[PDB]
């Protein structure tokens, strides 16, 4: 960011380059916390393999 | 919140309601409510058969557009379980007009895309009623290739007005991305299966559309204009919509008796928004039995049977 | 810790361990690189910014990785690609997919356009 | 316009260049123009002679931004011909720092990739000054992807200060098009050939510039961060970018004792600026000696070798 602040020699726009700024500019998928993280992997990995769903 | 020719019904729905709160309302009032409230939904429901039995193809488009009804999100909920929801075009945005993601179903991994429009006014601003962005359709292309990838099965839903005549959906290509959409489509290893939940059309939707089973609910409506504009251009005049739905065969009958879909969805009397739930399950058990045989099919076999039927569009 | 916290207790398997920095440019800065290597190195406890351990998800096979922020900005060297590769060596010929967790304050400058 | 070293040789060509109109200038004066003029180009040959014998990291990187230099555009006419320009990402817009297009070489048509930065001051700020939005990435990969689909030869140009910093970048998937470019040219079925002219480098130009083969000019850096910028942050002063480069060695024989690239391309002799058409013929013919062998592979076995070299790169 302060290499663009140089840049533009301007303001960020607010909360500039967040996740949450990211996934609204398309080039995030999803947002996911990381007490959350194991089991949501196993999910999404367990499906794209085509595998059974890991049992919680 | 009803349309003009729902009045019988929606007064005795003021009174029905209210017996369930005088149960316990004040005064001591427990009155004999299991008896009055049977024979106030007995009423209630032989007013609904006697005005539903006779019906229009305005009165289906009102229907298709009744401003309580099922959406993408809704039936996902009500008949698919596990869905996560990926978002993002990796090019600009993610349009809130389309709604992707990869659920399960059956023990079985689905893709689901499909337009929704919103409940209150304010998730209706958000979501632009309905239509979507270029960037959403490329977001649907890329969902459509990854599900691709992974031997995935794609089950998609078609329920928008019409694409976003935006300055910024022209501005970016809008018939680019749509005429990129079709052209991948076609060249899917997998089968598709669409429903023509709510009202969709106006060729746009078709970016999400071209696949080996199409299916229609009962009160919904798949035309190539919209009827209000169709009666603009061809009728020079707004007020001539009616005449203009009831020319074109907008309605569930004529779109099936053409040979354009495989079968229509019966609905729950009184509509899909009295009971949205024996809709879902109506509309999960018709997916489950398409997806069944479909995927007997294998891929290259698959994709030459829907290159076959694809040439089988059209009249000539 | 970010492995252990992901990959199940009873089968963290690192591979390419072998791999630690073997500095070539011999850059100038204003202090010279093996300060600051020899700094991350003793600091951090690992060899590089990468930690590579083959694992087991739920009685599913997976390979995962991560990167060592604290380490010089967690800059992807020679090693960090070579174990990234052997982990899709081992993907590729054990059949599972590979997970990858991105942090690195940018490309390693003192070894330039390697 | 010329650098600060430059001082000798300038003030000799405001009287050289001069002598010319002399000869008809007024006053019925014709003198004996031809001898003076023969004696002031040894004058002037020798004291650029003498000026670039001593040779610095700086001075090499003052003379890859020159501002006169032969750009994408000016190589392209002067050693290439029959160039048609492809614009249009299909997404967004066509960003004027990548110039783009399929050209003819001694009767073998290939597809031209390279950054210009262009000469007059408007031109310069058209183009951005050779930083490339995203979208021109897209760009590149869409023609990348069009010469591969007809069997066709890619040689593409480096020259780009770096890719661009700017908020419509970052918000626009920067990093996400240079990762899609940098995936698909190592599945490109034809040889990639590439040239550091002028100045280039920063990592978001080696998304034109992963192939079987890569060069330099004899006064061309090719750095990984911007000396400045490597000055601002290491040594946390700006005015000691001169240290900074000879530290790192952005110059050509650095780079090229490194076995990073293939050969240094020479220069005419006062830089690619005082003789741009030697130059240009120098080019061309490097780049018609590389790519005659390199054609002789099959596809297969091209794509093969690429992935040994790319596992080639590194020190381990
Ligand atoms: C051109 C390239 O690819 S490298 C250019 C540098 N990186 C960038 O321009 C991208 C981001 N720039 C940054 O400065 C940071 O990464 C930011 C913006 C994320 C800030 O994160 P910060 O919390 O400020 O981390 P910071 O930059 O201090 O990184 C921590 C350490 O890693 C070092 N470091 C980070 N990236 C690099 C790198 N590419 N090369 C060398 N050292 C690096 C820093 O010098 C710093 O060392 P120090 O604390 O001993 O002085």
């Amino acid at each position: 960011p302060r290499v663009i602040e140089q840049t533009v020699r301007e303001k960020l726009p607010p909360g500039f380059q967040r996740s949450e700024f990211l996934i609204e500019k398309g080039a995030i998928d999803m947002i996911v916390r990381r007490p959350e993280m194991r089991l949501k992997l196993a999910s999404i990995l367990a499906k794209l393999m085509n595998l059974p769903a890991p049992n919680p | 919140n009803f349309l003009d020719f729902e009045q019988p019904i929606a007064e005795l729905e003021a009174k029905i309601d209210s017996l369930t709160a005088v149960s316990r309302q004040d005064e001591k009032l427990d009155i004999n409510i299991d008896e009055e409230v049977h024979r106030l939904r007995e009423k209630s429901v032989e007013l609904t058969r006697k005005i539903f039995a006779d019906l229009g193809a305005w009165q289906i488009a009102q229907l298709a557009r009744h401003p309580q009804r099922p959406y993408t999100l809704d039936y996902v909920r009500l008949a698919f379980d596990e869905f996560d929801e990926l978002a993002g075009d990796r090019a600009y945005a993610d349009d809130k007009a389309i709604v992707g993601g990869i659920a399960r179903l059956d023990g079985r991994p689905v893709m689901i895309i499909g337009h929704q429009k919103g409940r209150e006014t304010k998730e209706k601003i958000r979501r632009n009623f309905g239509m979507p962005a270029p960037e959403g359709y490329r977001k649907a292309l890329r969902l459509m290739q990854m599900a691709e990838r992974f031997k995935m099965p794609i089950i998609t839903f078609i329920d928008t007005p019409g694409a976003y005549p935006g300055v910024g959906a022209e501005e970016r290509g809008q018939s680019e991305a749509i005429a990129r959409n079709l052209r991948e489509m076609s060249r899917l290893g997998v089968p598709v299966v669409c429903t023509v939940i709510g009202e969709g059309g106006s060729g746009g939707a078709l970016a999400i559309g071209v696949g080996d089973k199409v299916n229609m609910l009962q009160y919904s409506t798949y035309s190539v204009i919209s009827p209000e504009g169709c009666a603009s251009i061809l009728w020079k005049s707004a007020d001539k919509a009616p005449l203009a739905a009831e020319a074109m065969g907008i309605i569930a009958p004529r779109l099936k008796e053409l040979k354009l879909i495989d079968s229509i969805i019966p609905e729950p009397l009184g509509g899909a928004h009295r009971n949205p739930e024996a809709m879902a399950a109506s509309l999960k058990a018709q997916l489950l039995a398409d997806l069944a045989d479909l995927d007997v099919l294998s891929t290259e076999d698959l994709k030459n049977r829907r290159y076959q039927r694809l040439m089988s569009y059209g009249y000539a | 810790n970010r492995l252990h916290s992901l990959l199940d207790e009873g089968s963290l398997v690192e591979l390419g361990s072998e791999l630690e920095p073997k500095d070539v440019l011999k850059f100038r800065d204003s202090k010279k690189y093996k300060d600051r290597l020899a700094s991350a190195q003793k600091e951090t406890g690992e060899k590089d910014a990468l930690v590579v351990m083959k694992g087991t998800l739920y009685g599913m096979p997976v390979v995962a990785a991560a990167f060592e922020f604290a380490f010089m900005g967690g800059s992807m060297g020679s090693v960090v690609g070579a174990r990234f590769v052997r982990a899709v060596e081992q993907a590729l010929e054990d059949n599972c997919p590979l997970i990858c967790f991105s942090a690195s304050g940018g490309a390693r400058m003192q070894e330039a356009l390697m």
